[PDB]
RNA sequence: UCACAAGGCUAAAACCUUAUGAAACUCCGAAGGGGCACGCGUUUAGUCCGGGAGUGAGGCUGCGAGAGCUAACUUCCGUAGCCGAGAGGGAAACAACCCAGACCAUCAGCUAAGGUCCCUAAAUGAUCGCUCAGUGGUUAAGGAUGUGUCGUCGCAUAGACAGCCAGGAGGUUGGCUUAGAAGCAGCCACCCUUCAAAGAGUGCGUAAUAGCUCACUGGUCGAGUGACGAUGCGCCGAAAAUGAUCGGGGCUCAAGUGAUCUACCGAAGCUAUGGAUUCAACUCGCGAAGCGAGUUGUCUG
RNA sequence: UCCCAAAAUGUAACGGAGGCGCCCAAAGGUCACCUCAAGACGGUUGGAAAUCGUCUGUAGAGCGCAAAGGUAGAAGGUGG
RNA sequence: AUCAACGGAUAAAAGUUACCCCGGGGAUAACAGGCUGAUCUCCCCCGAGAGUCCAUAUCGGCGGGGAGGUUUGGCACCUC
RNA sequence: CACCCCCGUGCCCAUAGCACUGUGGAACCACCCCACCCCAUGCCGAACUGGGUCGUGAAACACAGCAGCGCCAAUGAUACUCGGACCGCAGGGUCCCGGAAAAGUCGGUCAGCGCGGGGGUU
C-alpha cells in the first residue's frame, strides 16, 4: 500500500510514535511504499489516523 | 471404599517412576496378576488362572506368581513395581509376592 | 428503609441500570431517567405519599432498597484521622430500573400518586404499563 | 408482517425504523430486520402466543409465534426479537396472562384482586389452536382464598407446567 | 457469602414461585495486559566495562479508582500526553488546552488547529432548513394552547369540539355521621321511575336550606376537532456590592444555529533557492590509524 | 492476610476489616488404615443441640491461632 | 536485643523560656484575598395538615431544586 | 480381541452423572458358608482377612431402555471495550471502526478411544 505522513506525531502515545519511526516516516510531508503483508500493514492500521494512505 | 485401590493407584506413580506396574485382582478365587507400562496404555504380561488353575485356592497365589515372573523373564521385562488395590499384602498376595519376589 | 448488619462501609461508578426494568407485581409502574443515589427518607417519602393518595390501602411495591453507607465526616476537622461515620444510607438506582410499581388502584391514582411520587425526588420519571415481558 | 433484510450491518434500517431480528425453524435458522411500526401493532394485538406470517421481501411466507422480545432500557422502546418458527402438531411451552372475570364478592368487604402470578407457564395445545388469555372466575373468594395451579382452568388439549398448588391471583385484605 | 422486595407454606428456621444489591460475593467472564518464540517485514536502538555527573519539592488536563461533599487552582496512587527544560500559529488576554517541535538567510509557495462583515489575513459563499428569544453571549427542579418534525389515540356526511336554546328530573334530608351536612365537613355504597335526554350527581355557595353551572339530551350551524406521548429550537423560573459589554464595533434585509459542497487566509511544521555545522559512507594524498578537503545522505529547541 | 490495585508482578493515603512476637516431643519422618458439616425419620437418661440407627450427603466441614489461596485419590481423623 | 522509634547513634539522658538569640520557610499555620460552598444566608417547586367550612388571605410537614458568597470551615496558591 | 461377553486395567476428568426401569448366573462378579490359629475390630469375620462349596441374580456389579433432573450449549442481539473522535458545570453520555462476553432461547447427549485375559457361536 502507499503512505503518507499528514498528522504529526507530538501529544501521542509512546508507540504510535515508535510505529511512525519504525515505519521510516521521520517528518510530515514524507510519502512512502509498503509491503502489502500482515505485520508491516498492521504497523498502518495502528497508526492510521497519523497516515492519509492511497489503496 | 474405593479409596484405598486409588491410593495405591497413585502412589505408584504412574510412569515417572520409570518402571513397570504389577496389577492383582485376589478379591476373587478367580484372579488377574498383570503387568503394564502404564505410559503406553498396554499390557506385557499375563498370567491368569481360569483356564485350570492348579486346584489350589490360595496357595495357588506362588504359582500364578511364578507363571507371571516365568512369562516375564521371558518377554524381557526385568524390573518390578507391585500394584495392588484394595489389598493388605501379607497372605495370599503376599505369596504371590515371594514367588515373584524371586520367581523371574 | 435502613438494614440489619453489614459491612460498614463503601465508595461509587456509574454505567447503565441492571435489572428489574420490567412490571411485575403491578399493573402501573414508575421508572426513574438519572444515575441518582437514593436515601432511606428519600423513598419513606414515597411511601408515605402514594400511601396518602390511596387511602385504604392500594397494592404498592418498593422496588428499590438503600444498601449503601454514605459517610459525611465530623464538620469542620481537617481531613485525615478517619473515613466518616456513617451518615446515611442510599439504594444506587440506575436508569430504566424501575422504582415503583402499584396496583389495586387505576390509571388516574397511579398518574397522580405517582406525580406526587416523584415531586419527592433527584430524577426526572416516567410511568407506564407492563408488557416488559422476559419473565412476570 | 413482512422483512426486507438479513446482513450483520444495521445502517439499512434503524434511523428508519425496523427492528432487529432473528427467527428459527429449529433446522432452518435466520436473522433478518422488520420494520418497527407493523411489529408494535401487531404484537400488542397478537403478543406472546400471537401467531403470525413472514412474507420476506422475496417470497415464502412462514409461520411465526413470538418468543423473546428484548429492548432498550431506557429508551424503553423494542431493538431485538427472537422468534419460534411453529411445526404442525406439537409446540412448545406457551406464555399466557391470567385475567380474572366477574364482579368478584371478594372486593365487597374490603379485599383486593391480586394476580400473584400475571403470567402462566402452560404446556402445548398444538401450534394453531393457542389460548390467548386464560378466565379464573374469582366471585366464589371471600377475604383469604388463594387459587392454587389446580383450580386454574384448560381449554382441552394442554397440560400445566405449573405446580398444581402454588399461588395465582388471590385476594389481599384492606389497608 | 452478607444483604434484601413481595408471596407461598409450616411451627417462624428450611424450602417453592416471583425478585435484586455487592471494593473485601463469584456457575460464568471479555476488551486489553504481560512472558516466551518466530522475524515470515519494517525500523533503528540495545547490552556490557570504565571515567564525570546532576536529579531525589513536581505541576495541570483526559481516563481509571481511594480519602472529600461524585466540593476545590484539593490531596494520595495509577495511566497517556503536555509544561517543567518548548519558542512558533490558535484559543481576545491566558505554563498545562487544540495545531506544531524554531541549524542560519529570503519583500518566495502549500497546508494544520483555527478562521473569512470592520477592528484583523481570508466567501457580507452557495443550496435545504431552525430560532425572533439578542437566545447565541454563562445553572436547575418545576412550569408554558411559544414554534417547527415524527407517532399514538378519539370524535363526527347517523351532524361533530365550541357559539347561543331548553331539561339537567320523583323516590331521596340514601344510609352512616351531626348542633344541623339534605350533590357537596369526614366513613361503606352508587339502586330505581321514566325518558328527546337526566348520574346518591362538579364547582361557587348555606352554620345547614334553598339556590347558580356543567356529565347526557334536542333544535340550530356547517365542518373538522380533541387528547396522551417523542422530538428540533426557543420562553419563564434567573437577585450582590466602583462602569458597562459576546474581545469590541455590531448582526436576526444573519455576521446566530442544524445540515452538504467548494474556494481563499493562516505557523519558525511542509515546500523553492542559497549557505553552515553534526554524524556516516565514498573519492584523494602522507604513513594503516590520523587530519583537512570534496560529494552525497544525514543531523542541530 | 484481605480488598483499594485499573483481569501480568508492582503501587499511596492519619483509606476500608483482621492477625503475629508463639505453638507442636507429637501437631514432625515413615508405614498402614479411617471420611466430613448438616437436614429427615426413628429411638433409655435426653428429647433445640447430647448417644445410637438408617436414607440423603464434593465439601453446606475440617486444618493449633488471621484470612486468602489450597485440600476428599488428603493437607482432614486414628494407630506401628 | 519490646536495640518494638523494630537497617538498630552513647555503655550511659528529662523539662521550660512571655528574658530570649542566630539561620531559613510563604517549602508551613493565625490576618486578609483566592478556589470550593458542606455548614451559614436567602429564593423556587410539591403539596400532607392548620385556617368553623376552604392546601395556597395568610401558614407549609416528610422531601426535592437552586441562588448568593456576608458565617464557621475546608484547600495552603501570591506575601514569613 | 475372529463375533459376542465377562474379569482386570488405562486415555478421557458429567454432552461420560443420578434417579425410574427391564435383562443378567455356573461364566466371570458378587453376596453366601465357616474362622482355633495366620490376619484383623479404639467393641463385633461389618471391614481388613484365612477355608471352601452348593445356594441366590435378589443386594452390589455389568448391560440395555430412558431426556424427568443434572451437564453441555447455538446463531441473532446486547453489555462492556482497544484505538479513532466528541457533548454536558457536573453525576454521566454519544459517534466511527474493529475485538466481544455473561445469562437466556434453539438445541445436543445415556459417552468416546485402548491393551491384555478368560469364556462361549450343532
Ligand atoms: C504586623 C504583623 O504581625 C505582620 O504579620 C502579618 O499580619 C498579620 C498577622 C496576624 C494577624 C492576626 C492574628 C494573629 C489573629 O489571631 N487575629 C485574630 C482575628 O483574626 C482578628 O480579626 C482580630 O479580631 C479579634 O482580635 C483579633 C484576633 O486576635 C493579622 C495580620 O494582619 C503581616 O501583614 C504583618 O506585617
Ligand atoms: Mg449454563
Ligand atoms: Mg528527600
Ligand atoms: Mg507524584
Ligand atoms: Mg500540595
Ligand atoms: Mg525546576
Ligand atoms: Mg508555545
Ligand atoms: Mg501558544
Ligand atoms: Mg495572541
Ligand atoms: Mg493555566
Ligand atoms: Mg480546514
Ligand atoms: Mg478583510
Ligand atoms: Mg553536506
Ligand atoms: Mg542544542
Ligand atoms: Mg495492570
Ligand atoms: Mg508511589
Ligand atoms: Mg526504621
Ligand atoms: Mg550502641
Ligand atoms: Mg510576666
Ligand atoms: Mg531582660
Ligand atoms: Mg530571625
Ligand atoms: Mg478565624
Ligand atoms: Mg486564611
Ligand atoms: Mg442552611
Ligand atoms: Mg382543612
Ligand atoms: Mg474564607
Ligand atoms: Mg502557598
Ligand atoms: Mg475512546
Ligand atoms: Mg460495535
Ligand atoms: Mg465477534
Ligand atoms: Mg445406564
Amino acid at each position: 500500500m502507499k503512505i503518507k505522513l499528514v498528522r504529526s506525531v507530538i501529544g501521542r502515545p509512546g508507540n504510535q510514535v515508535k510505529t511512525v519511526q519504525a515505519l521510516g516516516l521521520r517528518k510530515i510531508g514524507d510519502s512512502r511504499e509498503v509491503s502489502d503483508t500482515p505485520a508491516v500493514r498492521g504497523m498502518v492500521k495502528t497508526v492510521k489516523h497519523l497516515l492519509e494512505v492511497q489503496e | 471404599r474405593r479409596k484405598l485401590r486409588t491410593r495405591r493407584k497413585v502412589r505408584t506413580t504412574t510412569a515417572a517412576s520409570g518402571k513397570l506396574r504389577l496389577s492383582v485382582y485376589r478379591s476373587s478365587k478367580h484372579i488377574y496378576a498383570q503387568i503394564i507400562d502404564d505410559s503406553r496404555g498396554q499390557t506385557l504380561a499375563a498370567a491368569s488362572s481360569a483356564a485350570l488353575k492348579s486346584g489350589n485356592k490360595t496357595d495357588t497365589a506362588a504359582a500364578v506368581g511364578k507363571a507371571l515372573a516365568a512369562a516375564a523373564a521371558e518377554k524381557g521385562i526385568k524390573q518390578v513395581v507391585f500394584d495392588r488395590g484394595s489389598y493388605k499384602y501379607h497372605g495370599r498376595v503376599k505369596a504371590l509376592a515371594d514367588a515373584a519376589r524371586e520367581g523371574g | 428503609k435502613r438494614t440489619k448488619f453489614r459491612k460498614q462501609f463503601r465508595g461509587r461508578m456509574t454505567g447503565d441500570a441492571k435489572g428489574g426494568d420490567y412490571v411485575a407485581f403491578g399493573d402501573y409502574g414508575l421508572i426513574a431517567m438519572e444515575p441518582a443515589w437514593i436515601k432511606s427518607n428519600q423513598i419513606e417519602a414515597c411511601r408515605i405519599v402514594m400511601s396518602r393518595h390511596f387511602r385504604r390501602g392500594g397494592k404498592i411495591y418498593i422496588r428499590i432498597f438503600p444498601d449503601k453507607p454514605v459517610t459525611k465526616k465530623p464538620a469542620e476537622t481537617r481531613m485525615g484521622k478517619g473515613k466518616g461515620a456513617v451518615e446515611y444510607w442510599v439504594s444506587v438506582v440506575k436508569p430504566g430500573r424501575v422504582m415503583f410499581e402499584v396496583a389495586g388502584v387505576t390509571e388516574e391514582q397511579a398518574k397522580e400518586a405517582f406525580r406526587l411520587a416523584g415531586h419527592k425526588l433527584p430524577i426526572q420519571t416516567k410511568m407506564v404499563k407492563r408488557e416488559v415481558y422476559d419473565e412476570a | 408482517m413482512e422483512l426486507t433484510a438479513k446482513p450483520r450491518t444495521p445502517k439499512q434500517k434503524l434511523d428508519e425504523s425496523m427492528i432487529a431480528a432473528v427467527a428459527y425453524n429449529k433446522e432452518n435458522n435466520v436473522s433478518f430486520a422488520l420494520d418497527r411500526k407493523a411489529f408494535d401493532r401487531a404484537f400488542r394485538q397478537q403478543s406472546t402466543t400471537g401467531l403470525f406470517d413472514i412474507t420476506v421481501e422475496g417470497g415464502e411466507t412462514f409461520p411465526a409465534l413470538v418468543k423473546a422480545v428484548q429492548m432498550d432500557k431506557r429508551k424503553r422502546a423494542p431493538i431485538h426479537v427472537d422468534f419460534y418458527m411453529v411445526t404442525y402438531g406439537e409446540p412448545v411451552e406457551v406464555s399466557v396472562p391470567v385475567h380474572t372475570t366477574g364482579r368478584s364478592q371478594g372486593e365487597v368487604q374490603g379485599g383486593l384482586v391480586d394476580i400473584v402470578v400475571h403470567n402462566l407457564q402452560i404446556v402445548a395445545p398444538g401450534p394453531r389452536r393457542i389460548p390467548q388469555e386464560l378466565v379464573v372466575d374469582v366471585t366464589k373468594m371471600n377475604i383469604g382464598d388463594h387459587i392454587t395451579a389446580g383450580d386454574i382452568k384448560l381449554p382441552e388439549g394442554c397440560t400445566l407446567a405449573a405446580d398444581p398448588e402454588l399461588t395465582v391471583v388471590s385476594v389481599l385484605p384492606p389497608r
